[PDB]
């Protein structure tokens, strides 16, 4: 009866059932080979881990994402995370209640087509969908019109969407997202003597920017206070027992969202590639898109991202247009949330793609169906 | 190594790591935390049907599952055990197992070196644990804190649907 | 039926049977030419002491074999073609150390199985002469039983099925 | 257990490899040429300024039994010095197979310091205290809130009255003071 | 008038002034403080011996080398060493010529900091400048183009440089260097029954590397070849008198910097980081950058590592790309080439930091000037 809905993302695996508030499976999605031989005899070592179990032993173990920028690189280890949060997390059988995947804009078609797949072949569901995770994202704001910020661990991508007809022709897509700014920290804190090479210490990395990095409301000033005094400046507790001492670049590197040439990118950034899409989309709907700018991911969370949107959108915008930026409190896992929101839809019920429908239209079928 | 592991270990294993949907009647019988023993012969790894919680209890009979369970623990010799954790971070709420090595200084050698050079034999056949816990000292594992600081660190704000 | 465990340290010789508490044989690992005695008559008795291991590795091939030779007839008076020895080292080991062992053991003793296992690991079992408790409590386990390196296994293989199997 | 370090001195070498669960790591391990037979004869050199004189092979074993059974490891050095300057409260007599009776002072402390200050014999060898620090150091950086407090000892050499007591001091003299460090002790880690 | 220019390097340092072609001054950069007592009275015992001096008193001292992968980590000692190379060895004062300094990229700013803050105080030259090891081994080469492989005794580290335009987001750092051979070397030596574990010995194993080790064209045939016959051991003189017969070790220590895992290291061999950061770069540049691998340091000296480059790299490239490894005769000392060559450039000589200039500035011009 009840529906599953498994935000199958780049950097996290939000995984539960439909109908309500928040997700029950949360874990990085990363599998785990062991590095060393292995001496002890015994005790249940296993080939790989996935999730939380290789978080805990990520220490001899060397961490790597299945998902690129929103592409499966590889997929027997993609499979393996499927079954893991099927089978050893929530302890479901995926033939009885209907999946619900999600993917990014401008997707190849090879990845969806395995999707269905691996879904209909390995698992046998009853029925699926492959949905858009910013038009989740969108769904669980509660309205309809507004454009959709969506950036998360691979890729960040932009959908404007009006009231009920989204606008495929002005959909932006950057590869620019939370693993970019991983990296863009990890090369920029050898600066200071810390060396952060390996995959499994790159998750500290990660930790310290999830929960010591913000954006500034403007970069030239906050440059002028960190370079005079240690006023900005906030120690670490490391897991050896060691502590850091951060200084710009608590502000350095989140700034890569809004300007690409730090890790390279040649691409706009965040704050001009939605003033561009805008200015693609139709002349009447600019003035509702300009006032709904809906935000999701994880890399949405930084303290004072909203306030530099709004500056900057009302620096590009014209004067007399009024700017809104909606910075939802769960905004994290707001694509799970428009998931399972829409999962309940009576409506909706109709266009689950079966296996019925699937057996004579092949892995074909989600291409004209979603 | 040596010891290996029977056919009814690994079925309470799949049995507590995958849940299905289950009557209200007999979702009260779940395992919540099983202990891992050795027969006379010290060939197999049998769980004990004396020592053992089961879901339903929690919260009722037994008001701490961790609690009530440093003590089932014996300290004179080396044991295993599996307790299903339910902590809260300050990111989410999390619900995981936990793989507990008890092993304390007290015990005779040959129930430690067994259990020691036969841990990659049981912790190779329980797939997709992640939390490992070893516990030597019994004042280390009957701490409290302890537990969050192997799951998830700092992060961890409360365990067992209480604050620490 | 019981296997014999052969902590042949660098310093003294624990061997014994399997099941046991205390190792039964223990003595200096020294030989001693007149200016030979093995072990206490070494201690005993005008000789020139030495140590055939250095610091894990086996400088000495000849007086090695001989202090095996030893410890399995003149001192617990028991063959080794009856009984499986197993044997320690440490890791971070050269491969022909390990290679001339197993050669010995299977060539000169025709042992029916052996094993070379690693001390600080037997050490930690004997936790639940530590290093020879372990070897003495893991050789009764029964999942140990069947990864053993047998003569028929040894055959086809050489002297490098030990690198692949320990 | 399978997780830690293992701190194994024995009569000809001392050697350390940092073991997680069942995966060791080959590239961290350390020898150190310093062990039991070292001390010996640290022990026949100093033992020589009281006015005994072990030269041949067959008494040098005499002094290893004086070594096994009177000779400890102190908390510090320089405490148990200023006590063995002063007073004879620390001297102790042995029975020698001969009948007589010798009278050692700091060499019951000063022979077993080796293992700790190697300078003493020649080495340039840190002790076996920073050898594992430095191993650690050398290892991942989240397995070692693990081998911190997982020092497992065996050996011999390691049956000193006191040499765990001093080997968590110094341990948690050179690791950071948020991490805790255990000496597992077993009384049969000879 | 002339210029010096002194490439502090982390095992050797090359001092001489500029528009030659030979550095003049070469010795390892290691102090020596006494081990023993010294009993013997007089004869001109001092409290340091500095490089050749500390070579051939090695000893009865106590080497150490004050800069680790690239970092000066004492700085006493690193003084000490510049007064030596500027008055015992050159026999000239720092505060006529202008000196120029070299450094690793992705260097901590302290160490660039500190380095001002000794040559403007200490011994008050009237400008210098801080250039990068590999742009200066790559002016050596003549041609502007081509990225770089420079690998010295601390760290190894790969820029790509187009038609003068560098590209510092695919700057790649590799804590791989000789020192770490050097390690692996004394680790794998022991299995044949010689032990060097003082600091003095291991310049004996230092040598041996020097002039005993090379890189296999592959690894595996090349085993094969070391498992049966000893038509590959070869014997080497020690300065005690005895004789040791290494066999594999010839090959096995310098794969390590094509295979880390050896010394622990998780970072992809030089033949890997290459080709990554190539991919990191623009996709019209590659076609220049992979036929232009020019190589430097002392680290690139075993005899078939230009071979086994150029077929690692033809092996990850495209096939229809063609691969060149430029492997100069004199790579030892480009570095230094290229400081010289670049010292006489007169473009260059305004861009010199001048004393005047580093008065209000204070040790933070560094930064904003190179
Ligand atoms: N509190 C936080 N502050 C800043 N960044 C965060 C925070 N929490 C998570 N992130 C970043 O967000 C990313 C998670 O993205 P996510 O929303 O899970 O993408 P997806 O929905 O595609 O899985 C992580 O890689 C992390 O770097
Ligand atoms: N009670 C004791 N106190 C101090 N040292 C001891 C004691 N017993 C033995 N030793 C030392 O330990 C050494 C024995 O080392 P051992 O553990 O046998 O090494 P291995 O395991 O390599 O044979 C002896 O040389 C002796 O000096
Ligand atoms: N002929 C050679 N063959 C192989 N390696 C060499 C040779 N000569 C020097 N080396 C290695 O190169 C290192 C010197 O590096 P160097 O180029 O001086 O670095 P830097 O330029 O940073 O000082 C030495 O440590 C040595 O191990
Ligand atoms: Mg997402
Ligand atoms: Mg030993
Ligand atoms: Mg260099």
């Amino acid at each position: 009866t009840t529906a599953l809905v498994c935000d199958n993302g780049s950097g996290l695996v939000k995984a539960g059932f439909a109908g309500d508030d928040a997700p029950r499976a949360v874990f990085p999605s990363i599998v785990g080979r062991p590095r060393h031989q292995g001496v002890m005899v015994g005790m249940g070592q296993k080939d790989s881990y996935v999730g939380d179990e290789a978080q805990s032993k990520r220490g001899i173990l060397t961490l790597k994402y299945p998902i690129e920028h929103g592409i499966i690189t590889n997929w027997d280890d993609m499979e393996k995370i499927w079954h893991h949060t099927f089978y050893n997390e929530l302890r479901v059988a995926p033939e009885e209640h209907p999946t619900l995947l999600t993917e990014a804009p401008l997707n190849p078609k090879a990845n969806r087509e395995k999707m269905t797949q691996i879904m209909f072949e390995t698992f046998n569901v009853p029925a699926m969908y492959v949905a858009i995770q910013a038009v989740l994202s969108l769904y669980a704001s509660g309205r309809t019109t507004g454009i959709v910020l969506d950036s998360g661990d691979g890729v960040t991508h932009n959908v404007p969407i009006y009231e009920g007809y989204a606008l495929p022709h002005a959909i932006m897509r950057l590869d620019l997202a939370g693993r970019d700014l991983t990296d863009y920290l990890m090369k920029i804190l050898t600066e200071r003597g810390y060396s952060f090479v390996t995959t499994a210490e790159r998750e500290i990395v990660r930790d310290i920017k999830e929960k010591l990095c913000y954006v500034a409301l403007d970069f030239e000033n906050e440059m002028a206070t960190a370079a005079s005094s240690s006023s900005l400046e906030k120690s670490y507790e490391l897991p050896d027992g060691q502590v850091i001492t951060i200084g710009n670049e608590r502000f350095r590197c989140p700034e890569t969202l809004f300007q690409p040439s730090f890790i390279g990118m040649e691409s706009a950034g965040i704050h001009e590639t939605t003033y561009n899409s805008i200015m693609k989309c139709d002349i009447d709907i600019r003035k509702d898109l300009y006032a709904n700018n809906v935000m999701s991911g994880g890399t949405t969370m930084y303290p004072g991202i909203a306030d530099r949107m709004q500056k900057e959108i009302t620096a590009l915008a014209p004067s007399t247009m009024k700017i809104k930026i909606i910075a939802p409190p769960e905004r994290k896992y707001s694509v799970w949330i428009g998931g399972s929101i829409l999962a309940s839809l009576s409506t909706f019920q109709q266009m689950w793609i079966t296996k019925q429908e699937y057996d004579e239209a092949g892995p074909s079928i989600v291409h004209r169906k979603c | 190594s040596g010891v290996a592991v029977s056919d009814g270990v690994i079925k309470v294993f799949n049995d507590m790591k995958v849940r299905k949907s289950s009557t209200p009647e007999e979702v009260k019988k779940r395992k919540k935390a099983v202990l891992f023993c050795l027969s006379e012969d010290k060939k197999n790894i049998i769980l004990e049907e004396g020592k053992e919680i089961l879901v339903g209890d929690v919260g009722q009979t037994v008001d701490d599952p961790y609690a009530t369970f440093v003590k089932m623990l014996p300290d004179k010799d080396c044991r295993y055990a599996l307790y299903d954790a339910t902590y809260e971070t300050k990111e989410s709420k999390k619900e995981d197992l936990v793989f507990i090595f008890w092993a304390p200084e007290s015990a005779p050698l040959k129930s430690k070196m067994i259990y020691a050079s036969s841990k990659d034999a049981i912790k190779k056949k329980l797939t997709g644990i992640k939390h490992e816990l070893q516990a030597n000292c019994y004042e280390e594992v009957k701490d409290r804190c302890t537990l969050a600081e192997k799951l998830g660190g700092s992060a961890v704000i409360s365990l067992e649907g209480k604050p620490l």
